[PDB]
């Protein structure tokens, strides 16, 4: 019963998505992986039959 | 046909009552009236303005 009564109001919502980034986050517990080489060197350090070090 | 009145919401229902609406079943002046005539002395434009006004 009432006037216009039927076809109330209704909600609507748009627009519905934020990738926000508010600063805070959490890091948690972490695994270390396999060791590998980089560059590496080698060499001689020679010096001669009277050359005090 | 009975015209209901706004308690009712302005709906028109099927029934008979006692307050009959009734029209003349004549035709009227549905227009503004013969427009006569006005009539403006000669003069420079902005002088008719100030005569007109």
């Amino acid at each position: 019963d009432g006037y216009r009564c039927g076809d109330k109001t209704a909600i609507k919502v748009s627009n519905f998505a934020y990738n926000l980034d508010p600063d805070s986050f959490k890091h948690g517990d972490v695994t270390q992986s396999d060791r590998q080489l980089v560059k590496t060197v080698v060499g001689w350090a020679v010096n001669d039959s009277d050359t005090p070090q | 046909w009975v015209i209901m009145g706004p308690g009712y919401n302005g709906e028109i229902k099927p029934g008979t009552a006692s307050n009959t609406w009734c029209y003349p079943t004549n035709p009227v002046t549905g227009e503004i009236p013969t427009l006569s005539a006005l009539d403006i002395p000669d003069g420079d434009e902005v002088d008719v303005q100030w005569r007109l006004v």
